[PDB]
């Protein structure tokens, strides 16, 4: 195949240890022209032009190296702590690119952190002391599980199985398979951020996850999303499909899809498929700042309405695996459900 | 919203025991522990002694004896880290040596919950709180604070932690799990340097599930790992491991050593199984001896058992959760039978209870629990009122009137009870508890009685339907008869010591006993026909009680004049039965009409003038009649729900008694029955003492299945009840014969739609026998939800619906589901209607003649048809699963397990529903409810409780109410056992209580109260009370909610307390508060429960 | 062609056309 780790590190283009208290009130920088919403752990590069940004980052590393994300203007957002950076002056053009991670959700910005709001099982209210002694233990092992670690499920009025389905280990596998399906963490926070991020929804579905503050209802909620949206659309004319959840795949490490930036700095959260239908392909395949190496890039847009909907790529040597995928920008596109 | 809860019954279920020496070095204790109570026995060939209420759920509890000390202290850790050692003091106190808060502010807790363990020296106690950390506290005689000290521990994840016998330094020993598989391994703890050494041994590969570890003693040494296959025995390089086949069944859960040199052991299986680990030594060549093999062998079955301890005279006691507690008496293998088990005692316990349902039986509701887990699985019948030990049953029906009667004049002692009848009077003889039939030479036995019994002068009397008739005690015989002169027929009588009055249709007569006379004094017409008759002295009465046929009212007539006070009854009906009698200081008269009505006045035995109060105690006619009860004498009041009718603090209370209908009583001090009363009824005669107080009283119904959900249906006199048995896979197959395989008639689904394994069945279960009346086993793989009797549309008839979910192991989300509706007529229940359903129809509710019914994500509103359907006319769709539906009107509550919550309305002129408001504040929600139209009631995590309130952007609810009780709260229902409304609930600890709104003005007062009784009342671990009824997961402190157990306490504490907490306080009708305002306030608050 | 957008890559020869396809941004 392809080297999967090629495109999180961003080659086209530090230690981090500063975090704040939960519910602290922190004063934070946000950066100008930067339209995204950005999910804890999820990777953001960057290139800033502006002195006034070249600036802010350059003071930045001394102290807290973090900035502020934003919109529906905003009510919340997410800080980003930078974890390597360059300042470039090629051509006689100043750059100074970065790479920023989320960290921590919150409500020069006035922030206040909002909590990650972590609740015990189900049955630690309930347990027996007795089976306490027991609580530590291919698919019969979760009827095991299921009936071990939800035995005290009997001194309640429901089900095992209806506890299971708010059991976080149980959940976290069931988005399993389906993440396997087409080939993570194991903090139920952590897995349930890694694929908010993966999953290819619409600005306002994804500021849904971060209103909600439990692992728990965010792994159920993004379970629903993963079942109920198997087409994908263009967002302008709305009923054209562009692709289907077949044929999407992971082709870099992190996920189906990762945030780019373009030589202009412009981000684009593109997603990884297969198959992409009713594009047309305009200019000439390129390999001009190409953020998966081995690879040349082709403007393809909706056949219908012409807005560009993200990239073809195509391979540049005749030995290489997935010899053509379309890579489509996430802010183009509108799930559906069929 | 201001609401008010109370402890209906302290929970019954136990967390722990433990015996030892506490009340005295020379007893031998049984501390019990029960949640948020605390029991103290000592040992018989087991006698209570104290119980005590802390302000925590107990967690851990263990005994230990410092150097030097004269008897066992008790180490006490609440599940909130409230750390306490306690000693025993003789009225009798426990008071508290050290105490302390080991919570941490960092940390997370471990999966295996809190251990506490303690040295055999005492120096130091072990508590294992969260993951990493290890916290010793010293024991030294000057930690009255219980300062501690944390250690990091690289063993992240421990299962088990005890500390090992015989060591040069204390010694843990531990089953921890790392990816290298499973391991034990041993600490050196030091008390100097405050860190870990190494230990004098470590394990590799310890056996795939180790959970339990138990400290041999000194003899031998080491530590003992029991597993799912494997028992196995470490000490240094020691090692020994059996794989016994008789305990491969199931899991051991609980341990207990039998005697202190660790021979031999008890275990306690999951299923119930009583084990018995023993040691076998051997000879060495140089001294004491060396551990050789293991042994087990299967004692029998108990109860399912949590906590083990074996009581020195072979005698164990078999702490359950799930089941009633047990003492057991083991057997050693003798020659006449293998090793068995028999239970001497069985203690109460309501269990987890699943559901519940309040019921009005006799005609005072009733509460009906399911209660139990598997064999242990049981209904409990829970009754209030002063209940009635029987002593003895004679068939004889139609009694119309009891008289007790001394037939020797010489002994004090009864020994006579005389029966009236229609046209027929029988006299009892009693010697001992024999009673027969005699004749009473002087008495007549073919009419009527209306009064016998002793009077003055040393005689007998007896005023029959035709004559008032005088025997003499010594030579029993007839000395003087007084008859009507124109041979009219006696109406209604009254005697006593000396006087007579009775009375004929409308005139009544004065008469006098004397020796061997009765001498007439009054002839008296009356305006109406009398009815009813007092003349009780308060030895002779200047006065005398009369009640008029039409005039329908109750009068005073001083004797012998018969000249009227008065005060009027008003309605259609006539009296019934009329009594002067005295209760506390002031006198009173009590009289009852034929609907049951019982109007008291305030007397003035001087004066005559009667002044105020009426209440009605049931619909048929109420007869009145005294007993001696301790020092104070009551009134019995006969009728269709009977009731003891006392005075405290000058108020007249009316308790009722715990029985049937009863007609007719009259007290009884027989030689057998002594101190005795005699109930009659329409059938039968009953002799037995009475009870003092009202005590809750609990019927037990084994069913040795899981009973889930239960419903009540009026028009067929029965309960449905959800149950599920195991069965094995065999080839049908049951483990015991159980309530859903013991029924008298029994069907099977067999529908059109669509290794242990659970079996649903519908128990149809008759009110009065609680006989098994019918058991439809659903479908495989069925799992029963939900269930509701209602009636449904214009049809008439009542129905069994139930809500299933076909729970396939490969689905993890359910994906099908029915909607059956059964009708119970005649004997056989009968499948009116399915419904087939693409989800789990989670909760049913009736909703104004149809059927709300939710679905997954969905709730669903059907309608029932003339063609006897389920028809569908509207659909609402949630971001949430409507696991809770409760209903008033047209609100709708729904919820899930996350807290959230949401409120519909159903908009009739639009066939749809309108989402008025919602809540979402993740936590696990484990039952809710709704009080009124404004406010809704749910039990969150933590053991708390929590109140929204409705009062546009206001379809936001706000949060007025926040209250830690202590219990895992399963069920709400509305009701009482007879401040407004009622709401009770059900415990998994078998704890059950009750929440009342209350108003404002109350509220305030209670909560000043509150931040009285807490300066006074000394708290067991000094707990304060703020702390333990705190809001716990965040934290904050209570609010909206008044600690019923709290305000009930006041009555507790000594007078000085009283009046120390009423100093400066402003009561209500303004005036400095007294301790007896707040005395007779508390008791009028113990009478809603 | 020179003239190229700032979003997706699309040249153009004149600086005139690119302003037309960028207004569409
Ligand atoms: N060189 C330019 C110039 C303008 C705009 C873009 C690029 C460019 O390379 N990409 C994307 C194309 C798609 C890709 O793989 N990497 C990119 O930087 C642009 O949007
Ligand atoms: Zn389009
Ligand atoms: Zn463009």
């Amino acid at each position: 195949n392809f080297d999967t780790s090629l495109p999180t590190s961003h080659t086209y283009l530090f230690h981090g240890r500063t975090l704040h208290d939960d519910d602290s009130c922190q004063v934070i920088p946000v950066l100008p022209q930067v339209m995204m919403i950005l999910i804890p752990g999820q990777t953001l590069p960057l290139q800033l032009f502006h002195p006034q940004e070249v600036s802010m980052v350059r003071n930045l590393i001394q102290k807290d190296r973090t900035f502020a994300v934003l919109y529906s203007e905003a009510q919340f957002g997410t800080t980003a702590e930078i974890y390597a950076y360059r300042e470039e002056q090629d051509f006689g053009i100043e750059i100074v690119k970065v790479k920023a991670i989320g960290r921590q959700r919150f409500k020069q910005a006035k922030v206040q952190i909002l909590p990650e709001c972590v609740l015990p099982s189900t049955m630690s209210a309930v347990q027996l002391e007795s089976l306490n002694k027991c609580q530590i233990f291919s698919y019969k092992w979760w009827q095991k599980y299921q009936k071990r670690k939800f035995h005290c499920a009997n001194l309640t009025s429901w089900p095992r199985w209806l506890y299971s389905l708010y059991d976080a280990e149980t959940l976290m596998d069931r988005i399993k398979k389906q993440l396997r399906e087409w080939d993570l963490p194991s903090n139920p926070i952590d897995f349930s951020y890694r694929v908010a991020a993966c999953l290819p929804i619409d600005d306002v579905l994804r500021i849904q996850l971060l209103k909600i503050g439990s692992a728990i209802q965010r792994l159920r909620c993004e379970l629903d999303i993963m079942n109920k949206c198997t087409s994908l659309c263009c967002k302008q004319c709305q009923e054209t499909e562009i692709t289907t959840k077949n044929e999407i795949f992971s082709l870099s490490l992190c996920g189906p899809m990762a945030a780019y930036v373009n030589p202009h700095g412009y981000v684009h959260e593109t997603l990884t498929v297969y198959k992409a239908c009713n594009l047309n392909l305009i200019g000439r395949p390129s390999t001009e700042h190409s953020w998966f190496p081995g690879y040349a890039w082709t403007v393809a847009q909706c056949k219908i309405c012409a807005s560009h909907i993200g990239w073809k790529f195509t391979a540049t040597k005749k030995d290489m695996s997935p010899q053509k995928f379309w890579g489509l920008t996430r802010s183009a596109l509108l799930p559906t459900i069929p | 919203s201001y609401n008010y809860v109370v402890t209906a019954q302290k929970p019954t279920a136990v967390n722990g025991c433990v015996t030892g020496h506490f009340t005295s070095a020379e007893d031998l204790n049984l501390l019990i522990a029960k949640n948020t109570r605390l029991e103290i026995y000592v040992v018989t060939a087991l006698r209570p002694v104290k119980e005590v209420g802390m302000y925590g759920k107990i967690a851990v509890m263990e005994l230990f004896r410092p150097k030097g000390e004269s008897k066992d202290l008790l180490f006490i850790l609440t599940a909130k880290y409230n750390a306490c050692i306690l000693e025993y003091k003789q009225s009798i106190d426990i008071i508290t040596r050290a105490h302390g808060n080991v919570q941490d502010r960092i940390g997370r807790p471990s999966e295996t919950g809190i251990i506490g363990i303690i040295d055999p020296e005492c120096r130091m106690i072990g508590l294992r709180l969260y993951d990493g950390l290890f916290k010793v506290i010293p024991l030294d005689r000057d930690n009255k604070e219980l300062k501690a000290f944390n250690i990091r521990l690289e063993e992240l994840h421990v299962i088990d932690v005890k500390f090992l016998y015989g060591c040069q330094a204390p010694t843990i020993c531990f089953v921890y799990q790392d990816p290298q598989g499973r391991h034990v391994k041993t600490y050196e703890v030091s008390l100097r340097e405050k860190e870990f050494n190494k230990g004098p041994w470590k394990q590799e590969n310890v056996e795939a599930e180790a959970s339990m570890v138990i400290a041999v003693p000194e003899p031998f040494g080491g530590a003992i790992i029991i597993g799912q296959e494997s028992i196995t025995y470490h000490n240094g390089d020691k090692y020994l491991a059996i794989a016994p086949p008789i305990i491969k069944q199931s899991t051991i859960v609980c341990h207990n050593r039998v005697d202190p040199n660790g021979s031999r052991y008890l275990l306690g299986d999951m299923e119930g199984r009583l084990f018995m680990l023993l040691l076998e030594k051997e000879e060495q060549m140089d001294g004491t001896v060396t551990l050789k093999d293991l042994r087990v062998e299967l004692l029998g079955e108990t109860s399912i058992a949590e906590c083990l301890t074996y009581l020195d005279n072979g005698v164990v006691f078999v702490g359950s959760r799930l089941g009633d507690s047990q003492l057991v008496k083991l057997n050693v293998d003798s020659n006449e039978q293998g090793s068995y088990v028999v239970a001497m005692e069985t203690f109460t316990n309501l269990g987890p209870i699943v559901d519940m349902c309040v019921v009005d039986l006799e005609r005072q509701g009733q509460l009906v629990t399911c209660s139990g887990a598997f064999k242990e699985g049981s209904l409990r019948i829970i009754r209030n009122g002063i209940g009635i030990h029987e002593h003895a049953s004679i068939d004889l029906p139609g009694i119309k009137g009891l008289w007790p009667l001394r037939s020797d004049p010489n002994r004090e002692t009864d020994d006579t009870l005389v029966l009236s009848f229609v046209g027929q009077t029988r006299v009892l003889m009693l010697n001992g508890e024999e009673v027969e039939e005699t004749e009473l030479m002087g008495f007549v036995d073919d009419q009527q009685t209306f009064f016998c019994g002793n009077v003055a002068h040393q005689q007998l009397i007896q005023i029959t339907s035709a004559s008032v008739r005088l025997v003499s005690q010594e030579p029993k015989a007839l000395v003087s008869e007084w008859k009507e002169p124109q041979a009219k027929n006696i109406s209604v009588a009254s005697c006593n010591s000396s006087q007579v009055v009775v009375a004929v249709g409308r005139a009544l007569y004065y008469l006098q006993i004397h020796p061997q006379e009765l001498r007439q004094i009054s002839h008296t017409e009356m305006e109406h026909e009398v009815a009813c008759l007092d003349i009780t002295p308060l030895g002779l009465s200047p006065l005398c009680a009369i009640g008029l046929w039409t005039d329908i009212s109750a009068r005073i007539l001083k004797l012998p004049s018969f000249e009227l006070h008065k005060e009027m009854l008003g309605g259609e009906i006539i009296p019934r039965s009329i009594l002067m009698t005295t209760f506390e200081s002031s006198h009173y008269l009590l009289c009852a009409l034929g609907d049951g009505a019982l109007f008291y006045f305030g007397l003035n035995i001087e004066t005559g003038l009667l002044s105020d109060k009426k209440v009605t105690l049931g619909t048929q006619p109420t007869v009145l009649r005294t007993f001696r009860s301790l020092s104070t004498t009551n009134v019995f009041a006969c009728s269709d729900r009977p009731t003891v009718i006392y005075s405290s603090n000058h108020k007249l209370v009316f308790s009722n008694v715990n029985l049937k209908e009863v007609n007719y009583m009259c007290p009884l001090n027989s030689d057998g029955y002594p101190d005795s009363l005699a109930l009659a009824n329409n059938s039968t005669l009953t002799i037995g003492t009475i009870d003092e107080i009202q005590k809750l009283h609990i019927r037990t119904v084994p069913l040795y299945e899981s009973p889930r959900k239960i419903c009540y249906q009026e028009v067929s006199q029965c309960f449905g009840v959800l149950s599920s048995r195991i069965e094995v896979q065999d080839t049908t197959t049951a483990l015991r014969p159980s309530a859903s395989t013991q029924a008298l008639s029994s069907s099977v689904s067999s529908s059109k739609l669509f290794e242990e394994v659970e079996v649903h069945n519908l128990l149809i279960i008759d009110q009065h026998t609680f006989e098994v009346l019918h058991a439809h086993q659903f479908l495989q793989n069925e799992y029963a939800l939900s269930l509701v009797s209602c009636k449904l549309g214009k049809d008439p008839n009542t129905y069994f619906i139930v809500g299933t979910a076909m729970v396939y192991p490969e689905e993890a989300e359910p994906k099908q589901g029915r909607i059956v509706v059964f009708q119970y007529s005649d004997g056989k229940l009968q499948t009116v209607a399915e419904k087939e359903v693409k989800g789990a129809v989670y909760s049913m509710v009736e909703f104004n003649g149809k059927l709300l019914a939710s679905i997954n994500s969905t709730v669903r509103l059907y309608e029932w048809t003339t063609e006897k359907e389920l028809r569908t006319e509207c659909n609402h769709y949630n971001n949430i699963m409507a696991l809770y539906l409760k209903t008033k009107g047209d609100f709708i509550l729904v919820g899930d397990l996350m807290r959230s919550v949401l409120l519909l309305a159903y908009k009739p002129m639009e066939g749809n529903f309108e989402e008025i408001a919602r809540d979402f504040n993740p936590n696990w929600m484990s039952a809710v409810e709704i009080l009124d139209d404004d406010n809704f009631l749910g039990a969150e995590n933590a053991f708390n409780l929590f109140v929204c309130q409705k009062d546009e952007e206001r379809q936001h609810l706000q949060e007025v109410g926040l209250f830690h009780l202590g219990e895992f709260v399963n069920v709400f229902c509305h009701g009482s056992l007879v401040t407004q409304g009622s709401v009770l609930f059900g415990t998994v600890n078998g704890m059950i209580g009750l929440v009342t709104s209350l108003s404002e003005s109350w509220y305030n007062l209670l909560l000043d109260m509150q931040n009285r009784l807490n300066k006074v009342i000394k708290s067991v671990g000094k707990i304060e009370h703020s702390f333990w009824r705190s809001f716990h997961t965040k934290t904050e402190p209570a609010t909206g909610f008044i600690d019923g157990d709290l305000i009930e306490s006041f009555l507790d504490i000594s007078r000085p307390k009283m009046q120390e907490v009423v100093a400066n306080l402003q009561y209500d009708d303004k005036r400095e508060a007294t301790a007896d305002d707040l005395i007779k306030v508390v008791e009028e608050l113990t009478r809603i429960h | 062609r020179p003239f190229v957008c700032s979003v997706c890559g699309h040249r153009f020869t004149t600086k005139g056309n690119l302003k037309v396809h960028f207004h569409r941004h």
